[PDB]
C-alpha cells in the first residue's frame, strides 16, 4: 500500500506531496540522479489516483502513449500510437524487446494476448486490434467509455474530444501544465518548483532571464538592418525546457485547453459538457470533463482560476543582441513569502532594501550536532526580478489615495475624453480567484482527411526478427 | 553601582516605566524608543570654530563640542558599519510583549535635623568609634609608611603557569601626596602599581579538572535547563522565539554609538585607523588593569591583615562595540519568560521597585536571603554549558554563538609594563560584555534546582548579580540534603524577620513604615560612616559630587516612622548602639560647603622632594 | 498498584502488567515520590532523580535518560529488608544503560580526540572475530544477527559484563532465609581464614572473596591437610544457577560485597546448617561505579567477639590507628617497631615489601605514568592476603578527599597481614601529628594471649550451637 | 577546470603571467620596439592545449566543437537514420552522453542545443601582459553553488573590486567551520 517515488529523502518537495495526497502515504526511494525527478513523481501518483475511481472491466482508451509503461497494470488499455514523432522508433523497439523477455515468466499479465497483437498489426497496418492500431485520435475506429491524456499539447481540445464523445465516451482526463500565464499574453516565465523555463523565440538572445545565451561585445555606435521592426509582440512560436529537454510548442493549441466550466458541442449530434479541477500543486493540474447526449441549461463563457500561492506579472529592461528593449516575466511566489511581506508595503520601499529583506527572510543556517547546512525558501536566482515588482505595486497603491473621485460618476470633461492611467505590476494575492473570458459554442469540426502508412519496411524486419522465439 | 555610587552615578536608571494612575495593576504593552540618526556636517563647524575666535562667553564654546562629537560620531557609524559586512541583516517583524504596571508610593515626612559647630560633629563621630570599636581607634600613631613597610619584607606568591623577569622586581616608592584625614577609621590608600602588587594578586588557585564536553557533563546541564524552564518560567513564548533569531542590525549599531558620552566616543574614534574585521579579532586575549579602589566593610579586620588586591581583566576595545547591540533584545525576551511572581532588576529605577514591593512584606514574615558568591564556578564545566543552552533557546544566531563560546574556554592574560604573561582555564568573571546577564542567569538556575516548586508558590522574588531575596521560605534538612551532593560551602544562606531580623539586599535595609505601613528600601549608615575616614589624594576637585549624594542620603534617613526602624536593624546586624547621633552628625556636614571642609586636614608628602 | 501492610511488616503485590524483570516491580521515580505508604525509600527517589530528562537537539544533542527504581514484591519480608533489598535491584537496572548510552553516543557523534575512545572502532557487520559485539541498530549487545549499518567494537566489547547482569535479575531471590548469621571480626588471616582451611567441612564450598580467595583456600587445604574441597567463585555463584544445597556455609570477606546481594545469595543456596560470614567490616567495600551514596547498608549479626589481639601485623606508628579507628579495644602483641618510614628520596629500591600495590582508585591511573618502573598491579581490592608488602603511590599532600582520617583509603596503612610496610611519602610534610605522639596503651602482652581466640572464636562456630 | 586539477590555453597567449598555463621572464623594459608585419589583431586559433595534472594534450577547436551535438539530427546518405542525444550523468565538468540510432528519416528537426547548469559560469574580460605588451582577452570557470547563493545579498549595489575579494576570502575560509579535525579546508582554489 506505500507508494514508492524517485525522490530524496531530505528533499523540501516532499511535504508539498503529501498534501496534495492525502489518500496515500509516500516513501522515498532514490535509484538515479535523474535531473526532473519532480516532474516524474507527480505523474506517477496521477495514475494511481485515477486508476483507484475508474469502475473495474472497463477498456480504456490512451491517446498518444507509450506502450511500454502499461504492460504490468491489470486494466485494460487500447493505446493509439502513431508515428509522426522523432522518438517513437526507440519506444516501439523497447516494447517489443521488453514483452519478448517477458514471455514465459509471468502467469497472469496477458503477455501471450500482446505478443498475438503486435505481430498481427505488423503484417497488415491497416487492421484494427483491441490492445493496438497505428491510426490517430480522428481516424481510430475503437468503441469505448474512458478517454485518458497525459502531457498532450499537439491537439485541438474541442475537436478531439468532439470525435471521442461519438463513440461514446462519458468521461476524460487531463495532466499537464498550467494554462493560466498564457491567457495573460505573456513573454517569458519559469515554473521553479519543476526547474522548467520557457521563453519566446524572439527573446533567446537576451542576459538575464532563465533561458538565454549571448556573448561579450565592445559597443559601436552604427549598424543598419533591413527590417525596420519598431514592434516587439509575442509570437506562435514558444520553446520549453524541462529538466535538460527542449520541447517546441504553439500558443494557439497550449490556449486551447482553458476550457470554460460550461459549453456546448453542436453538430450532426449534440452533447453537453463541464471541466472541473480536482489537484493542483504548485502548477501541475488535473482536470476531469463529462459528457452527456442532448443540449441542456445555458453558458457564460467564463473561466476562473483558484490561486493558493502568488503569482506576479511586472514589466523588465533587458538588452536582446545589443539592443535596450522591454517586456513582461511571469512567476509564482510561496505563501509563507507573501505573508510576511504584507507590513512594509503599506509605505514606498525601493528595490535595493526589498532585495536585502526578501535574502534575510528566506535562508537560514541548520545544525545538526556537528553538521552545517544551508535551506533556502525558495529559488534565489528570481529574487531581483521579484524585488522589483514589489516596489512598483507599492508605488502604485499609494496614488489612488490621494486622487479619490466622487460616488457613482466617471469623470469625463476640456474635451469629452478619459485619461488612462499606466500599469506596471499584476499581483494576486493566495486566496483570490481570476476570471478570463472565453468561447462557449463550437459548430464547425469538419477536418476531412485522407491516411497514410506511416511506417517503413526496415522498421518492420526489425521487429519481426526480435519477435522471433520459441518461447 | 546597581543603585547608587558615591558619586550618585549608579547603575540603574532615573525613568519610570512601571507606574500607573489607577489603584489597581494594569497590563501594558512594550514600545520602542526611536533615535536620533546622526548626520555630518563640515561647512556649519569651519564657521562657527571662526565665530568661536571672535566671541565665545559661556555658549559658544558649548556649540563647538556639540558639534565636533556630533561629527565624530557619524564617522564611527560610517567606519564600523563596513567592517561587519558578512553579518550584517535587516530588520524582520518584531514579537509583541506585555509588562504589568503597579500604583506609585507614599512617602512620610521628613524633619531635618542638625548641630551647629562641625568641630563638634568630629568629636562625636570619634566617641562613637572608640566605645563601640577600639582597636581601630588606636591604630594610626604615625604617617602612611605602607609602601615602605611592604618593600622591607619580601614577596610571597601563589602561581600557577606563568612566567615573569625576576630583573624588574623592584618596589622602592614613589612620591605620595594626600590629605590627613580627621575620622579616625584606618582607611588604607590605594596600591602602587608594582610587580610585587600583581603577583601577590594573582595567588588564588582553582587548577581543577573535570569532563569537558563529553556525555556526563551534557547530562547535569540538560537537568538544569529542565528545572529553570518548568519551575520559574510559563509557556507561550518559546516556539516563537526560536523562529526569529537574533543578528546584527544597522539600527542596533546607530542606537549604541548614539548612547556613548563626548569622552568615550572620543577614544572609540582614535582606534578606528587601523581597524579589523570582525572575523579577524581574537575573543580570548585579555589585558591586565589594576587601578581600583579597596573594599572596607565594617568591623575590626584591616588592622590586623593586609587586603587583597584587585584586577580587571579587559577584552578587546573591537569585540565589546560589534557586538554590544543585542543586549537590549537579550533583556526584553528573558522579561518575557518569567513568572510574573519572578522580577529582575534590569531596565528599573528606585522608584518603581519601591512600588513592587510596597504591599508585600509585613512584620513577622521569614524572608530567605542567599547569595552564591563562595563558589568556585571554575571546577565544573557543565557551569558554562548551561547558560549556553539556554542562550540558544532565546534565539541567538549560530554563527555568533560560536563568537561568544570562544570568550568561555582558554583564555591568555598580558601585563604590558612587565611584559608578565598568565593563563586560566574555564572562567567566569571577565571584563566582557555579557557577565551580569550569565551570572543572573546561573543564580536562578541554582535557585529553582534547590527549591523545586517552593519556588513558583511564592509572593515576591527578586535576583540581580550574584544576591536574592525570596519571601515566606526557611530553611529545612531536605536543601542541605539536595544541596550536599558535591559539598556543603556551595552557598551561604541567612534567615532574616521583617521587624526583628532586618533583610539585607544590595547593601541596603528593608524596613516597613509605621505611619503609612509599606515596605521602602535604605542605605547602610555605617558603610557610609567608615567612608568618610578615607584620605583624599592631592589634585581630586571632586569634593560637591559628594556632598548631593550625602544630602540626598540624609533626607532618606531622617523621614517620620523609620528612625525607631533603623536603630533596631543596626543593632540586629552589627551589635552596636547610638547611630542616631551619627545620622545627625552626618547632617550639618552636608549643609555647606565650607562645612564639608572639616573632613580634611594639611597636605602630607612622602617620598618626594631632593631638600 | 496497592500496597499492603500486614502489622507492621510490607508486602507489595505484583498485580500491574507492567514491565517487570523476575520478580521485582518497575516503576517511575516520581510515582515513588507521591506516595505516603513508601515514606521508607524516598531517599532513593531523590538520588535516583535528577537523571532524567527528555533529549535535546541542536548543535548539543543528546537522547533521553530514563531511570526507573526496581522493589522486591510478592513476599511478606521485614521492613528493613525492603529498603535494602530495593537499592541492590535499582542499581544494576540503573549501570547497564549507562555504559549503553556511552557506546551509542559515539557511533551517531565524532569520538573524542585527545582521550582513549579511539579504542572503539567501527567494524564491518561481516569480519566479526569478537564473540560478543555491541549493535547500533538495537542498542543492545548481541553475538550475531546482522547487525546492519556498520558494527562498533571496543574494550568492554570484549566481555559485555554489564550486560551479563541484565538477566541475573529473573532468578534473583526475594525472600530472606532465616538462619544464625554469625561472624568473626578483626584483621583477617588469623582464624576465620583457618576455620575454612583447618577445620572446614565436607560439604561446604569455597565461593567467598576475589577469584584469588577462592582458589588460595582451596590450594591451602588439599596441601595442608586435604578434604578435597572445590572452589567457585562470588559472581559465577550469583550469577549462575546454584546446584545442590551446602549444609554449611563459609562465606569469607562478605562485608566488602552489599547486604542485599548477601540477603538473595543466603536464600538461594537455602544452607542446612549455620551460615557464618567472616572477612572484617573495617575495610574498602564494593564502592560505587557511579559514584551513587548508599544509604541502606543495615548489618546482621549474631556474635560479638572481635579478636582483640590484633594479630602480629600492627607497630606503635598505627597506635593512633588504633585510637582513630578503633575505640582502643584492639591491643597487639607484635613485636614490630620500625620507627616512621617516609621512604625519603632514596631509600629502599624495588624488592620483596615494596611491591606497588596502591590503595586510591582515583591515583590508580595517575600511577602509571609517574611511577612506572618500580612494581606493577593494585591490591587496593584485593586487599586482606597474605601479602606481607604495601607500597602506595603519592602525588600531593593539599585537596585529598579520596583519603583522609577516617577514611578507608588511609586505613590500609597497617599492611594487610603482618608484614613489610613503606610509603615514599615526601619527607617533610605540613603536619607531623600522626608520627609524633600515638597513644601509649599496652604495646603487647604476651604470645600466649594469642593462643586463645582461635579456639574460642571457633568454640562460637561450633559449641555455641550445632 | 578547478575540481579536477586541468588548465587549457590558447597558442598565442603561452607567455602570459596570471593565467594558470603560462611562463615569462624577468626584463627592465625600453621605449620602443621595431616589428616585421602589421599585428592589430587578436583572435583565437585552432590550435589550443590542455594539461592534466602534470600530462599535456594538444586539440583542436573543429573537432571540439562536432561532438555537441543537438537533440534531434538526421544523417542522410546511401542509407538514412535517425538519432538522439540526452545527457546522463554531470559532475563539476565531466557529462557521460547516451546516443540511440533507429533506421528511417521522419520526424522534425529545429536545431538547439540545451544545458543544464548546476554550478555557476562565469566568463569576463581580463587585462594582461603577454611579452611584455598588454592586451585583453577573455576568462572562463566555474563556481560552487554554495558561493553563489550567499552573494546575492552584496550584489544589489556597486561594490569594490578590492571589497569584493576580501567577502570571498572571508566566506571561503569561513565554509571550514572546524579545524580540530579537518584542519583548514577550502571549498574555492585561492588562485
Ligand atoms: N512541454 C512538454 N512537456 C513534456 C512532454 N512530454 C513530457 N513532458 C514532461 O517532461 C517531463 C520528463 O519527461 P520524461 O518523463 O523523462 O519522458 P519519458 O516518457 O520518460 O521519455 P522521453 O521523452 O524520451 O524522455 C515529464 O514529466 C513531462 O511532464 C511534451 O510533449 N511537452
Ligand atoms: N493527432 C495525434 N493523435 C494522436 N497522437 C498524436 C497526434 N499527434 C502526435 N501524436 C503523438 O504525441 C506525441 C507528440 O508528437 P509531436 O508531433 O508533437 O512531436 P514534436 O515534434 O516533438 O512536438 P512536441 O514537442 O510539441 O510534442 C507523439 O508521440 C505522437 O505519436
Ligand atoms: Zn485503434
Amino acid at each position: 500500500d506505500p507508494v514508492y517515488v524517485d525522490i530524496d529523502a531530505d528533499s523540501a518537495f516532499l511535504k508539498a506531496l503529501q498534501r496534495a495526497y492525502p489518500m496515500f502515504e509516500v516513501e522515498p526511494r532514490q535509484v538515479t540522479p535523474n535531473d526532473a525527478a519532480n516532474a516524474r513523481a507527480f505523474s506517477h501518483l496521477a495514475i494511481k489516483l485515477i486508476e483507484q475511481e475508474i469502475d473495474p472491466d472497463s477498456t480504456i482508451l490512451d491517446i498518444g502513449s507509450a506502450p511500454a509503461r502499461r504492460m504490468m497494470s491489470d486494466r485494460k488499455y487500447h493505446c493509439v500510437c502513431p508515428m509522426r514523432s522523432a522518438e517513437d522508433p526507440e519506444r516501439l523497439a523497447n516494447y517489443a524487446r521488453k514483452l519478448a523477455s517477458a514471455a514465459g515468466k509471468v502467469l497472469d499479465r496477458n503477455i501471450s494476448g500482446k505478443i498475438g497483437d503486435l505481430q498481427a498489426v505488423m503484417a497488415v497496418p491497416d487492421t484494427e486490434t483491441p490492445t493496438f492500431c497505428l491510426h490517430t485520435d480522428v481516424s481510430c475506429r475503437q468503441r469505448a467509455d474512458v478517454a485518458i491524456y497525459q502531457d498532450v499539447y499537439a491537439v485541438h481540445a474541442p475537436t478531439s474530444l468532439y470525435h471521442q464523445a461519438i463513440k461514446g465516451v462519458r468521461l476524460a482526463y487531463w495532466v499537464g501544465f498550467d494554462t493560466t500565464p498564457f491567457m495573460y499574453n505573456a513573454m517569458a516565465g519559469a515554473y521553479p518548483s519543476y526547474s522548467t523555463n520557457w521563453a519566446d523565440e524572439q527573446v533567446l538572445k537576451a542576459k538575464n532571464i532563465g533561458l538565454c545565451s549571448t556573448d561579450l561585445t565592445e559597443g559601436r555606435r552604427g549598424k543598419l538592418s533591413i527590417m525596420r521592426g519598431k514592434k516587439l509582440e509575442p509570437c506562435d512560436r514558444v520553446l520549453f525546457s524541462v529538466g535538460s529537454t527542449l520541447y517546441p510548442e504553439s500558443r494557439k493549441l497550449l490556449k486551447s485547453w482553458h476550457l470554460p466550466s460550461v459549453f456546448h458541442l453542436k453538430g450532426k449530434l449534440s452533447f453537453t459538457c463541464r471541466c472541473d479541477t480536482v489537484v493542483s500543486c504548485e502548477g501541475y493540474v488535473v482536470k476531469r470533463i463529462t459528457m452527456s447526449p442532448g443540449l441542456y441549461g445555458k453558458t457564460t463563457g467564463y473561466a476562473v482560476t483558484h490561486h493558493a500561492d502568488g503569482f506576479l506579472m511586472c514589466k523588465t529592461t533587458d538588452t536582446v543582441d545589443g539592443e535596450r528593449v522591454s517586456f513582461s516575466v511571469c512567476t509564482y511566489v510561496p505563501a509563507t513569502i507573501c505573508d510576511q511581506m504584507t507590513g512594509i508595503l503599506a509605505t514606498e520601499v525601493t528595490p535595493e532594501d526589498a532585495q536585502k529583506l526578501l535574502v534575510g527572510l528566506n535562508q537560514r543556517i541548520v545544525v545538526n550536532g556537528r553538521t552545517q547546512r544551508n535551506t533556502n525558501t525558495m529559488k534565489n536566482y528570481m529574487i531581483p526580478v521579484v524585488a522589483q515588482a514589489f516596489s512598483k505595486w507599492a508605488k502604485e497603491c499609494r496614488k489612488d489615495m490621494e486622487d479619490e473621485k466622487l460616488l457613482g460618476v466617471r469623470e469625463r470633461t476640456c474635451l469629452w475624453a478619459f485619461k488612462k492611467q499606466k500599469t506596471h505590476t499584476v499581483y494576486k494575492r493566495p486566496d483570490t480567484q481570476s476570471i478570463q473570458k472565453v468561447q462557449a459554442e463550437f459548430d464547425s469540426f469538419v477536418v476531412p482527411s485522407l491516411w497514410s502508412s506511416g511506417l517503413s519496411i526496415p522498421l518492420r524486419t526489425r521487429i519481426k526478427w526480435l519477435l522471433s522465439k520459441v518461447p | 553601582y546597581i543603585f547608587s555610587s558615591d558619586t550618585g552615578q549608579g547603575h540603574l536608571q532615573q525613568k519610570s516605566v512601571r507606574q500607573t494612575t489607577l489603584p489597581v495593576n494594569i497590563v501594558e504593552e512594550v514600545h520602542e524608543e526611536k533615535c536620533y540618526p546622526p548626520k555630518l556636517d563640515e561647512i556649519k563647524e569651519q564657521l562657527l570654530l571662526k565665530r568661536l575666535q571672535e566671541s565665545a562667553s559661556t555658549a559658544n564654546r558649548s556649540r563647538y563640542q556639540s558639534r565636533k562629537v556630533e561629527n565624530m560620531k557619524a564617522m564611527i557609524i560610517h567606519r564600523l558599519k563596513e567592517g561587519c559586512r558578512l553579518y550584517l541583516a535587516s530588520d524582520t517583524p518584531r514579537v509583541p510583549s506585555y509588562r504589568i504596571t503597579y500604583p506609585a508610593p507614599i512617602y512620610s515626612p521628613s524633619i531635618n535635623i542638625k548641630l551647629s559647630n562641625p568641630e563638634t560633629a568630629v568629636a562625636v563621630c570619634n566617641e562613637f568609634l572608640a566605645r563601640n570599636y577600639p582597636t581601630v581607634a588606636s591604630y594610626q600613631v604615625t604617617d602612611e609608611y605602607d609602601a615602605y613597610l611592604d618593600m622591607v619584607d619580601g614577596s610571597e606568591s601563589c602561581l600557577d603557569r606563568a612566567t615573569f623577569n625576576p630583573s624588574k622586581l623592584r618596589s622602592y616608592p614613589k612620591q605620595h601626596s594626600y590629605h590627613a584625614p580627621t575620622i579616625r577609621s584606618a582607611v588604607p590608600s590605594p596600591f602602587q602599581n608594582t610587580l610585587q602588587n600583581v603577583l601577590a594578586a594573582a595567588t588564588k588557585r582553582n587548577c581543577n579538572v573535570t569532563q569537558m564536553r563529553e556525555l556526563p557533563t551534557m547530562d547535569s546541564a540538560a537537568f538544569n535547563v529542565e528545572c529553570f524552564k518548568k519551575y520559574a518560567c510559563n509557556q507561550e513564548y518559546w516556539r516563537e522565539f526560536a523562529s526569529s533569531p537574533i543578528r546584527v542590525t544597522t539600527e542596533n549599531l546607530t542606537t549604541y554609538v548614539t548612547k556613548l558620552k563626548g569622552p568615550k566616543a572620543a577614544a572609540l574614534f582614535a582606534k578606528t585607523h587601523n581597524l579589523l574585521p570582525l572575523q579577524e579579532v581574537p575573543m580570548d586575549r585579555f589585558t591586565m588593569d589594576m587601578k581600583r579602589d579597596v573594599k572596607v566593610t565594617p568591623g575590626t579586620k584591616h588592622t590586623e591583615e593586609r587586603p587583597k588586591v584587585q584586577v580587571i581583566q579587559a577584552a578587546e576595545p573591537l569585540a565589546t562595540a560589534y557586538l554590544c547591540g543585542i543586549h537590549r533584545e537579550l533583556v526584553r525576551r528573558l522579561n518575557a519568560v518569567l513568572l510574573p511572581n519572578v522580577h529582575t532588576l534590569f531596565d528599573m529605577s528606585a522608584e518603581d521597585f519601591d512600588a513592587i514591593i510596597a504591599t508585600h512584606f509585613k512584620p513577622g514574615d521569614a524572608v530567605l536571603e542567599t547569595d552564591i558568591a563562595s563558589f568556585d564556578k571554575s571546577q565544573d564545566d557543565s557551569l558554562a554549558l548551561t547558560a549556553m543552552m539556554l542562550l540558544e533557546d532565546l534565539g541567538v544566531d549560530q554563527p555568533i554563538l560560536d563568537l561568544i563560546e570562544a570568550a568561555f574556554g582558554e583564555i591568555s592574560s598580558c601585563h604590558l609594563p612587565t611584559g608578565t604573561r598568565f593563563k586560566f582555564g574555564a572562567m567566569m568573571k571577565s571584563g566582557m560584555f555579557l557577565t551580569l546577564f550569565v551570572n543572573t542567569l546561573l543564580n536562578i538556575t541554582i535557585a529553582s534546582r534547590v527549591l523545586e516548586e517552593r519556588l513558583t508558590t511564592s509572593a515576591c522574588a527578586a535576583f540581580i548579580g550574584d544576591d536574592n531575596i525570596i519571601h515566606g521560605v526557611v530553611s529545612d534538612a531536605l536543601m542541605a540534603a539536595r544541596c550536599a551532593t558535591w559539598m556543603n560551602m556551595e552557598v551561604k544562606i541567612i534567615d532574616a524577620v521583617v521587624s526583628v531580623k532586618a533583610p539585607y539586599f544590595c547593601g541596603g535595609f528593608i524596613l516597613h513604615d509605621t505611619v503609612t505601613g509599606t515596605a521602602c528600601r535604605v542605605a547602610d549608615p555605617l558603610k557610609r560612616l567608615f567612608k568618610l575616614g578615607k584620605p583624599l589624594a592631592a589634585g581630586d576637585e571632586q569634593d560637591e559630587d559628594r556632598r548631593r549624594a550625602l544630602a540626598d542620603e540624609v533626607t532618606r534617613w531622617q523621614r517620620t516612622g523609620l528612625v525607631t526602624e533603623l536603630e533596631r536593624a543596626v543593632y540586629s546586624r552589627y551589635e552596636v548602639q547610638g547611630i542616631t547621633a551619627v545620622i545627625t552628625s552626618m547632617a550639618t556636614f552636608a549643609s555647606s560647603k565650607e562645612n564639608f571642609k572639616k573632613l580634611r586636614g594639611p597636605v602630607v608628602t612622602l617620598y618626594g622632594g631632593p631638600k | 498498584g496497592i500496597i499492603e501492610t500486614p502489622r507492621g511488616a510490607i508486602k507489595v503485590t505484583a498485580q500491574p502488567t507492567d514491565h517487570v524483570v523476575g520478580e521485582y516491580l518497575v516503576l517511575s521515580p516520581q510515582t515513588v515520590l507521591r506516595s505516603q505508604k513508601l515514606s521508607l525509600i524516598h531517599a532513593l527517589a531523590e538520588q535516583v532523580k535528577t537523571c532524567t530528562h527528555s533529549g535535546r537537539a541542536g548543535r548539543y544533542a543528546v537522547e533521553a535518560y530514563d531511570g526507573r527504581v526496581l522493589v522486591p514484591s510478592g513476599y511478606a519480608i521485614s521492613p528493613e529488608d525492603f529498603q535494602s533489598l530495593s537499592e541492590s535491584a535499582t542499581m544494576v537496572y540503573n549501570e547497564r544503560e549507562f555504559v549503553n548510552r556511552k557506546l551509542h553516543h559515539i557511533a551517531m557523534h565524532g569520538p573524542a580526540l585527545n582521550t582513549d575512545e579511539e579504542s572503539y572502532e567501527l567494524v564491518r557487520a561481516e569480519r566479526t572475530e569478537h564473540e560478543y559485539v555491541y549493535d547500533v541498530d538495537q542498542r543492545r549487545c548481541c553475538k550475531k544477527e546482522e547487525a546492519a549499518g556498520l558494527v562498533l567494537v571496543g574494550d568492554l566489547t570484549n566481555p559485555p559484563y554489564h550486560e551479563f547482569a541484565y538477566e541475573g535479575l529473573k532468578i534473583r531471590p526475594a525472600c530472606p532465609y532465616k538462619i544464625a548469621v554469625i561472624g568473626v571480626f578483626g584483621v583477617p588471616g588469623s582464624g576465620k581464614s583457618a576455620i575454612i582451611k583447618n577445620l572446614v567441612t565436607r560439604q561446604d564450598l569455597v565461593t567467598s572473596g576475589k577469584k584469588e580467595n577462592c582458589q588460595e583456600i582451596t590450594t591451602d587445604v588439599m596441601r595442608q591437610r586435604g578434604l578435597e574441597i572445590s572452589a567457585r567463585t562470588v559472581d559465577s555463584l550469583l550469577l549462575n544457577g546454584c546446584n545442590r544445597p551446602v549444609d554449611v556455609l563459609y562465606v569469607d570477606e562478605a562485608f566488602a560485597c552489599h547486604s542485599g546481594t548477601l540477603l538473595a545469595l543466603i536464600a538461594l543456596v537455602r544452607p542446612r546448617q549455620k551460615v557464618v560470614l567472616c572477612g572484617d567490616p573495617k575495610q574498602c567495600g564494593f564502592f560505587n561505579m557511579m559514584q551513587m551514596k548508599v544509604n541502606y547498608n543495615h548489618n546482621i549479626c549474631t556474635q560479638v567477639y572481635h579478636k582483640s589481639i590484633s594479630r602480629r601485623c600492627t607497630l606503635p606508628v598505627t597506635a593512633i590507628v588504633s585510637s582513630l579507628h578503633y575505640e582502643g579495644k584492639m591491643r597487639t602483641t607484635n613485636e614490630y617497631n620500625k620507627p616512621i618510614v617516609v621512604d625519603t628520596t632514596g631509600s629502599t629500591k624495588p624488592d620483596p615489601g615494596d611491591l606497588v600495590l596502591t590503595c586510591f582508585r582515583g591515583w590508580v591511573k595517575q600511577l602509571q605514568i609517574d611511577y612506572r618502573g618500580h612494581e606493577v598491579m593494585t591490591a587496593a581490592a584485593s586487599q586482606g592476603l597474605t601479602r606481607k608488602g604495601v607500597y602506595a603511590v603519592r602525588q600531593k599532600v593539599n585537596e585529598n578527599p579520596l583519603y583522609a582520617s577516617t577514611s578507608e583509603h588511609v586505613n590500609v596503612l597497617l599492611t594487610r597481614t603482618e608484614g613489610k610496610l613503606v610509603w615514599k611519602t615526601l619527607s617533610g610534610d605540613p603536619w607531623i601529628k600522626t608520627l609524633q605522639n600515638p597513644p601509649k596503651g599496652n604495646f603487647k602482652a604476651t604470645i600466649k594471649e594469642w593462643e586463645v581466640e582461635h579456639a574460642s572464636i571457633m568454640a562460637g562456630i561450633c559449641s555455641h550451637q550445632m
